[PDB]
């Protein structure tokens, strides 16, 4: 028995299939992420990804920022910092789309995400989801029972 | 002390000038690369052949001389 | 240069006294007749002799209390400082011309051998010793080569890069 | 003995002997005539 | 670093990095426009000289100004 | 993973039952007593709970690994 | 069948090849045309597999060269014993080891250099030594210069024996190739016979000589009144006076009443409070147990009596589902490639020297070593450096194996083949680890320097601000402190005072004490992890891509050592595995410099110092925990503050260190001309100089050349390492001799 | 005063390096040997080995003796 094999049985494409790459748990988990929903519209996948990432970045800004020791100001400052990072990443995503876009089998249609228009809808979805996730992070620091 | 440091300054001036002047006069060619003018002022090398030719261009003589100029002004 | 003779310099005398005092302070931790005591006393004797000799040579001393050398050949000859730089210049130039002439003679002699490169890393030691002894008369031979025209190779026989 | 003396005539052995002689001469001059600054 | 280490080490390193990005999920959604390569030989000499010189000047300017102005 | 997963109490109990043997109580009993005492705030750095945790878990993990290898190695040829 | 097989008189003993430089090489034997031949003769002298492809001839050369190295080591060791016997204050130091500084080198009075004969005490003047020989001789029981003379004479006799054996086993009785390939026999003999019987014999010396003499020495008896070691050999009652179980003789050993011997085979742990060293009875029991374990270990491998293991069978049995054919083919590699063996053995030997450094500082095994701070610092630093160089050599000879001895036919789907087949994954993952470590280790210091400069110490990573406590190492310390209670009940004390507990003080100075770990220790340990990982990345990348890459697919045809494959493909300078060794040497230097700086500062700040009634006055007063979390703290409070001794050393006996400090700075800077430049410039400059010599008819026949590209790199890194390491050497030694 | 002296001397050093760099660039890109036949420019190119070797000699002398005197005093 051998658990490492050439990628799709092809020994000459520079990749190997290992339990890390191709366990049913890993391949099933990765397939259900919003990045890998090829038929789903790039705007809504951008909304989901932006919600996740804008929510998560507020934490380090809240707990470790320069105003972390000022009660009340710490949360608002951390969330404004997270919003600034979300906006900067939205600009980065937008200029990526304008420059990057000037077959695939398992036959598959290519991702609408990997086009100029699809990436721009993805950038809009990222911005909306990111600002919403930052606002929800602030709401959670104002409402969670065991938050400190 | 002024004597010793002035002779250090003379060493720096003469060595920086040596690197720069050898770069300018060998810019068109040398025995190691007799057709150097055909390759221009700045080029990486002429490869590992003929013993190896790293930093053979006149530009590289400028690059080496900047170190000596900084040493001298220091 | 506004300097003072070291034999009448107060800084020179203070330096001698201070160096002797430091060596003597080191001395009073050893028994007499021990090896450290004898070594320290020998160093003290050498220090006293050195300061006396530097004073007696007519060396000039600065405000630092240290000897300063005079190297202009005019100032050295008229004011008795030729032993500082000028006579060492003559001595060095004689030995250096000796070394260079011996090396040139050995290289020229090796050029006529069937394997000239062999004598460059396997030395013909009797020939090298003979040539080294003959280097004492280098200025005469070198001046004759200069006037005769055999010291220098002609420019038409020397490789040059394209200009 | 000829091969051995040829080895003793190789460049680093000659350099060792000559520089041992020169360094020893300088050391013994400075031992017999300590602290020479001037002629 | 630019003056001592030379190009071909970095080019092979960058080749492994380019392999890693193309094979990494969620990251291979994005691609470079310009193929990443190591800096050229001459460019490395320039950049190393620029860092050397800038550090030289900044260090001495700080030492000169601080040492003189802290006393005077 | 092509891990050939099989229900493994041989290794869940292959380490735990030998570890419940009293020597001068036992490793498993002391571990459970430490868990109960710490469950009444994280354990301090002087507490023996960390050492009991590390020793018991390295024994259990090594036992499970060797059990999986022994079951699969004998089946696939030793 | 394992048996002795030699060839009689294979090589004549003659000076004929001494007279022909480069005789060993087919290219070099024709003699020079250019000066490059002079360098190539020295560069290729010990590259045996380049001289011939016959494995038997290579192996014979290696064996006899090893005898030559052993003879050189014995000449060096006998010299050290002789200088102790003849040019030392050893006997005076034996009477007073707390106040007298060890010295075993005396300079001649000429050109004023006799100032280096410092007033080291004991009515003696000389250079202070930091090798630790006095403490080692005292632990061995040596009480007189006569015994040092005897060891020096015996060493020179054994040195002559080693040189005779190397001549003999190359020129008279050279073992055949199958003799060398008896790896099972060699492992059995080196485990049981070399290490096992060596440890047993040293336990014998310790029990019969070192234990009673040192017991009398620590009781306060004058060394001239202690009986000689053979008096303890011949008079059993004299030994039974100090260890009463000796009256029972060897009967407790043979009747398995081993607990009777508990007076001289102990398990105390910790340090002797009189001397600050490990208990010699503990060492005797340790070496006896080690001897038994190694004697058992030397019976594992099958030689001639059926029983035992075949190493090839063991290797071929260990394969799994992730690893293809597993360890198949490794036995053939390790019995045919000397370079593969050298790579493994250098890696482990260097790691051993580094481990030795840590274990000897923490558990000082010699009496009065721990309060000889110069000796402690010197031996830690020395063995750390030897270890790092050996590890870089392991990387080099692994790469040389990959270029020259690797054969794809004998490695099909084994571990080596599969490692090569995912080298991109290995190198990219290690690259990411190095970047992450550099950011989250050095950037913490940069964060701290920036916060401190901006007047925000509350925003710093520190023990009084945002804390990064090394809680795992703190827990390890607590576990090792509590070990004699529960997990090592028959040990009286922990292995070292560094885990916790009380100060061990000798002569009013700290021998060992608890070494606490806070935020600065966390930060510097992650610096160590970062620097080690980067050095690994360079060396391992050199090994994995030694034969080929996407850039250069036929790199193995270019060899192990070559400058480049030209300015094309963007430029391919330093693609060779040799150049990876060249870069890894710099990163090894960086890594180990930070390690020894960490050692020096932390011991001076937190361990070493004087003991008063109030407590411990450390040398630099605990300033490590206050300022080692900034780069400016290192630059000021370590480098600037502690360099005061070396730069003020002029006019004292330590002035040699000040001169070497300056000269080493010079040699380091000198190296940058080789590293930053290229030989094309130098060859053209030599063309103009050669014109000047041609004009005066003084041009040499051996045509002058600039150094090769590879030699330019080798010269640069050699002078860089020499200058930097000697700078730190002079700094360390002047500092710790003057303030220790 | 210290800042101004240091500033202008480092600026002067960089500018002198550039002067010789553009002299080398002239020799590569703009120099026409036929149009300069026998003049001072061609003639100094014609004994460039003498110029470079004498610069090498003076640099070597100054370095050997200045470093040696400093090291002797140290
Ligand atoms: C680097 C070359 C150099 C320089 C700058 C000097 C400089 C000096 N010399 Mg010296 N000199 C030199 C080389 C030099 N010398 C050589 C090679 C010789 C041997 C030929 C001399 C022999 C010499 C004599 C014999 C005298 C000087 C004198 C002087 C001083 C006045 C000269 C003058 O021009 O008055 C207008 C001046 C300090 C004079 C001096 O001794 O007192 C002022 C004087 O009498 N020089
Ligand atoms: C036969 C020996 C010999 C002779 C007569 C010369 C003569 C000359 N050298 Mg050359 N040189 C030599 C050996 C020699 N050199 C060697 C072995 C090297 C390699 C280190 C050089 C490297 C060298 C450089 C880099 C330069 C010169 C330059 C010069 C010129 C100016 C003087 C000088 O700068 O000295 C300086 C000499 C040295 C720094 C090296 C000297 C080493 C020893 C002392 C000489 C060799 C002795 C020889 C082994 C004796 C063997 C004889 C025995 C067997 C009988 C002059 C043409 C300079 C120039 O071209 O001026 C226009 C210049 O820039 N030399
Ligand atoms: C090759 C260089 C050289 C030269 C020219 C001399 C020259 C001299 N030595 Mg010296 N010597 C040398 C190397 C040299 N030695 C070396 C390498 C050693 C061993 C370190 C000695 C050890 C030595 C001793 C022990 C003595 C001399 C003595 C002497 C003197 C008389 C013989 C004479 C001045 C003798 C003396 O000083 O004068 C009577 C004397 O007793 N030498
Ligand atoms: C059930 C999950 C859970 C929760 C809600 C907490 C909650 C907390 N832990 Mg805890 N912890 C857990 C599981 C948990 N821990 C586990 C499985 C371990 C390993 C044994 C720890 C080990 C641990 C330590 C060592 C510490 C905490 C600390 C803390 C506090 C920060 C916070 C109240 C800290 C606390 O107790 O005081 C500040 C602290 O020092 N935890
Ligand atoms: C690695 C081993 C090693 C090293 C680095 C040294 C280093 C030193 N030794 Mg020690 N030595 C050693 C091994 C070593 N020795 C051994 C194995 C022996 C026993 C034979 C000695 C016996 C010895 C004696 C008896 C003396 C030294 C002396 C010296 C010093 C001067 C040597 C000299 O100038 O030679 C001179 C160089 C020559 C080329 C001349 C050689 C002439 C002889 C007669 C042959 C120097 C510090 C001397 C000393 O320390 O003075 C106070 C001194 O008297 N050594
Ligand atoms: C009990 C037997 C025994 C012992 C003690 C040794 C010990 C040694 N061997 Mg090993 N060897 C053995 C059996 C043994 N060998 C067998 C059976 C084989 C063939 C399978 C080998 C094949 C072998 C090779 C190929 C090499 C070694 C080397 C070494 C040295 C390793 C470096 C070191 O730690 O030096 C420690 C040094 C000392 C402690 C100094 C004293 C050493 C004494 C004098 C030698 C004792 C061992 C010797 C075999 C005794 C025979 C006496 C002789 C006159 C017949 C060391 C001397 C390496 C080398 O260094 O050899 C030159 C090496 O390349 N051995
Ligand atoms: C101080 C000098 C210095 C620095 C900073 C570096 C930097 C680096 N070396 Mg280089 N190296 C040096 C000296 C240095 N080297 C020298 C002298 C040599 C010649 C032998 C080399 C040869 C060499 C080799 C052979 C290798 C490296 C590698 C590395 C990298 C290690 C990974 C890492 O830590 O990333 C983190 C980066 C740092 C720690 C640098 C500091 C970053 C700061 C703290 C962050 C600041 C960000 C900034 C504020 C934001 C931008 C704002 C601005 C634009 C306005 C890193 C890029 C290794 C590598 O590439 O593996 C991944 C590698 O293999 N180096
Ligand atoms: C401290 C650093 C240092 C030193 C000492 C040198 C030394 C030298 N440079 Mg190099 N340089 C450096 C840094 C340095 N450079 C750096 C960082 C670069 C940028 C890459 C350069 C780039 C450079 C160029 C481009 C040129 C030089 C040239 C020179 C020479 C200048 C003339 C001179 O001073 O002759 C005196 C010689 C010295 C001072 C060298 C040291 C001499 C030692 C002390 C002699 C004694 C040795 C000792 C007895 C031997 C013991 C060996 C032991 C193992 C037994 C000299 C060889 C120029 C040249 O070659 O002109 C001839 C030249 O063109 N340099
Ligand atoms: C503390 C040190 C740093 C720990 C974390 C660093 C991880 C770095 C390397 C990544 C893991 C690579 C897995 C490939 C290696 C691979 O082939 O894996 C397979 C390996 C065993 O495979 P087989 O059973 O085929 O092996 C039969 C053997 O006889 C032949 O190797 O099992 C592992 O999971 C090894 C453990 C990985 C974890 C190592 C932790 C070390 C502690
Ligand atoms: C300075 C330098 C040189 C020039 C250095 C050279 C040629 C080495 C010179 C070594 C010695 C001094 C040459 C002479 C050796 C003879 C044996 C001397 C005999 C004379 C007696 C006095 C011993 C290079 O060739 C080079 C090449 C590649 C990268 C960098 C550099 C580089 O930096
Ligand atoms: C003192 C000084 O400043 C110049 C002196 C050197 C000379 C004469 C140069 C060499 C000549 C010799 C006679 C033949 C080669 C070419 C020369 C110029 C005719
Ligand atoms: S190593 Fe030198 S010769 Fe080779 S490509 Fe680089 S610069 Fe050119």
């Amino acid at each position: 028995q051998q658990v490492i094999q050439p990628i799709n049985g092809d020994p000459f494409i520079g990749m190997l299939e290992t339990p890390v790459t191709s366990s049913p748990l890993v391949a099933g988990f990765l397939s259900n992420l919003p990045a890998y929903r090829i038929g789903v519209s790039p705007l809504l996948r951008g909304v989901e990804i932006g919600l996740v990432h804008g929510f998560l970045v507020t934490g380090p800004f809240i707990k470790l920022g320069p105003l972390r020791n000022i009660p009340g100001v710490a949360e608002r400052a951390g969330c404004l910092s997270g919003a600034g990072l979300v906006v900067i990443l939205a600009v980065a995503l937008t200029i990526y789309g304008a420059s990057a876009f000037q077959g695939v089998k398992t036959e598959l249609q290519r991702d609408p995400l990997q086009t100029a228009d699809g990436w721009q809808k993805f950038s809009a979805g990222w911005l909306v989801g990111g600002l919403s996730g930052v606002a929800w992070a602030w709401i959670l620091t104002q409402t969670l029972p065991y938050y400190s | 002390g002024d004597f010793l440091v002035h002779h250090a300054i003379a060493l720096g001036l003469h060595t920086t000038t040596l690197i720069l002047v050898k770069g300018a006069l060998d810019a068109r060619g040398s025995k190691l690369m007799p057709d150097k003018k055909d390759f221009g002022y700045s080029f990486p090398c002429d490869g590992p052949g003929r013993g190896g030719t790293c930093d053979i261009s006149a530009w590289d003589a400028f690059y080496l001389a900047v170190f000596w100029m900084l040493n001298t002004i220091g | 240069s506004g300097l003072t003779p070291c034999s009448e310099s107060k800084g020179f005398a203070k330096r001698q006294k201070n160096e002797i005092k430091a060596l003597t302070k080191r001395l009073k931790q050893y028994e007499e007749g021990s090896a450290p005591s004898l070594a320290l006393k020998a160093t003290i004797e050498r220090t006293e002799k050195r300061f006396a000799n530097y004073g007696n040579a007519g060396l000039l001393c600065g405000t630092d209390g240290l000897p300063h050398l005079i190297s202009d050949p005019g100032l050295a000859l008229r004011f008795g400082h030729a032993g500082e730089t000028l006579i060492p210049t003559v001595g060095f130039l004689y030995i250096a011309g000796w070394i260079g002439t011996a090396g040139r003679d050995y290289l020229i002699a090796s050029k006529g051998e069937a394997k000239p490169r062999e004598k460059e890393y396997i030395i013909d030691v009797p020939l090298a010793l003979k040539i080294s002894a003959q280097g004492a008369g280098w200025p005469f031979r070198v001046i004759r080569e200069l006037q005769k025209g055999t010291l220098l190779e002609k420019d038409s026989n020397i490789t040059v890069s394209p200009r | 003995m000829k091969n051995f003396t040829t080895y003793l005539s190789t460049a680093p052995v000659v350099a060792l002997i000559w520089f041992t002689f020169t360094a020893g001469l300088l050391i013994e001059i400075n031992r017999f005539f300590p602290d020479p600054l001037v002629f | 670093m630019f003056l001592i280490s030379w190009r071909g080490y970095w080019q092979e390193l960058i080749e492994t990095l380019a392999w890693a990005h193309e094979r990494t999920p969620l990251a291979n959604l994005v691609r470079w426009r310009d193929k990443p390569v190591a800096l050229s030989i001459v460019q490395a000499r320039l950049v190393g000289l620029a860092h050397f010189s800038a550090g030289y000047i900044l260090t001495y300017a700080a030492f000169l100004i601080a040492s003189t102005s802290g006393k005077f | 993973l092509n891990k050939d997963p099989l229900v493994f109490v041989l290794g869940f109990l292959g380490w735990t039952i030998p570890a419940n043997i009293g020597v001068s109580n036992s490793l498993f009993g002391s571990f459970t007593q430490s868990i109960g005492e710490n469950l009444a705030q994280g354990p301090p750095i002087q507490d023996k709970f960390w050492l009991l945790l590390v020793t018991y878990h390295v024994g259990l993990f090594l036992t499970l690994l060797l059990g999986q290898i022994g079951v699969q190695g004998r089946k696939q040829g030793y | 069948k394992v048996k002795i097989v030699v060839d009689g008189n294979p090589v004549e003993t003659s000076f004929e090849r001494w007279a022909k430089p480069g005789h060993f090489s087919r290219t070099l034997s024709k003699g020079p045309s250019t000066t490059t031949w002079i360098w190539n003769l020295h560069a290729d002298a010990h590259d045996f597999d380049s001289h011939t492809s016959d494995l038997e001839e290579i192996s014979r050369k290696v064996f006899s060269a090893h005898f030559g190295q052993l003879g050189i080591i014995l000449i060096w060791l006998s010299g050290m014993y002789f200088h102790g016997a003849r040019f030392s204050n050893y006997e005076a130091w034996l009477s007073d080891p707390i106040h007298i500084k060890p010295s075993a080198q005396v300079v001649w009075p000429v050109v004023g250099q006799e100032i280096l004969n410092g007033d080291v005490g004991g009515g003696f003047q000389g250079v202070q030594i930091t090798s630790g020989f006095f403490q080692l001789w005292r632990a061995s029981g040596i009480t007189s210069e006569l015994q040092l003379y005897s060891t020096a004479i015996g060493g020179l006799v054994l040195a002559a024996a080693m040189f005779f054996a190397g001549w003999f086993h190359y020129h008279k009785a050279a073992p055949k190739l199958e003799w060398f390939q008896n790896v099972e026999s060699m492992l059995n003999h080196h485990l049981a016979g070399l290490l096992g019987l060596g440890s047993l014999a040293w336990a014998g010396h310790q029990i019969h000589v070192s234990l009673p003499i040192n017991k009398l020495l620590d009781a306060g008896v004058d060394p001239k009144e202690i009986p000689l070691p053979h008096e303890f050999i011949l008079n059993r009652d004299l030994m039974a006076q100090l260890y009463p179980s000796f009256s029972k003789g060897l009967a407790p050993f043979f009747t398995i009443n081993w607990s009777e011997y508990s007076d001289f085979l102990t398990f105390q742990g910790g340090l002797n409070p009189v001397t600050g060293g490990l208990w010699l009875s503990d060492q005797a029991h340790h070496h006896l147990a080690i001897a038994v374990l190694f004697l058992v270990a030397g019976h594992q491998y099958r030689t001639n009596w059926g029983i035992g293991h075949s190493i090839k069978e063991i290797l071929e049995a260990h394969k799994g589902p992730f690893t293809g054919e597993g360890h198949k083919g490794l036995y053939e590699i390790l019995t045919t490639s000397w370079h593969a063996q050298l790579a493994i053995n250098l890696a482990l030997f260097g790691s051993l020297s580094i481990i030795v450094a840590h274990h000897m500082y923490s558990m000082p095994p010699y009496p009065y070593l721990a309060t000889d701070y110069g000796t402690q610092l010197s031996i830690f630093t020395h063995h750390t450096w030897i270890g790092g160089f050996c590890i870089v050599g392991a990387g080099a000879h692994a790469a040389i194996f990959m270029v020259r001895d690797y054969d794809p036919t004998n490695n099909y789907n084994n571990l080596l083949d599969r490692v090569i087949r995912h080298r991109d994954a290995i190198v990219s993952h290690l690259n990411w680890v190095c970047i992450f470590l550099g950011f989250h280790s050095f950037g913490l210091y940069i964060h701290n320097d920036t916060m401190s400069a901006l007047g925000r110490p509350q925003d710093m990573f520190s023990d009084t601000a945002i804390q990064l406590q090394p809680v795992f190492a703190q827990w390890i310390q607590n576990t090792h402190l509590s070990a004699p209670q529960f997990t090592a009940p028959n040990a009286l004390a922990p292995t070292s005072p560094v885990w916790g507990g009380d100060v061990v003080a000798v002569g009013g100075k700290v021998a060992a004490m608890p070494i606490t770990l806070g935020t600065a220790d966390f930060m510097v340990h992650h610096i160590h992890a970062f620097t080690i990982h980067v050095t690994v990345l360079i060396l391992l990348k050199g090994v994995l891509y030694a034969r080929s890459s996407r850039l250069i697919p036929d790199k193995a045809n270019l060899g192990f050592r070559f400058p480049c494959d030209g300015p094309g493909r963007g430029g391919t300078c330093q693609v060779s595995a040799w150049d990876h060794v060249f870069l890894g040497l710099f990163w090894m230097y960086n890594s180990l410099s930070i390690a020894i700086f960490h050692f020096s500062w932390k011991m001076q700040s937190d361990v070493w110092g004087t003991v008063n009634s109030t407590g411990v006055s450390h040398i630099t007063g605990g300033n490590f925990s206050q300022s080692a979390n900034t780069i400016n703290g290192w630059l000021r409070d370590f480098l600037w503050a502690q360099s005061s001794q070396v730069i003020q050393s002029y006019g004292s006996a330590l002035s040699a260190y000040g001169l070497i400090f300056l000269g080493a700075h010079f040699i380091w800077a000198f190296s940058l001309m080789f590293l930053f430049s290229g030989r094309g410039y130098w060859q053209e400059l030599i063309e103009s100089i050669v014109w000047a010599h041609n004009k005066l008819k003084v041009a040499p026949s051996i045509q002058p050349r600039a150094l090769s590209i590879t030699q330019g790199r080798a010269v640069g890194v050699a002078h860089y390492l020499l200058g930097g390491i000697a700078t730190t050497w002079s700094f360390f030694l002047a500092r710790i001799i003057a303030v220790g | 005063q210290a800042s101004l002296y240091t500033h202008h001397q480092y600026i002067a050093g960089f500018i002198l390096c550039g002067a010789f760099a553009h002299g080398a660039i002239f020799f590569v890109r703009d120099y026409d040997p036929e149009q300069n036949k026998g003049n001072v420019l061609a003639r100094i190119l014609d004994h460039k080995e003498a110029v470079i070797s004498h610069l090498s000699w003076v640099s070597l002398f100054l370095g050997f003796h200045t470093l040696g005197l400093y090291v002797h005093n140290d």
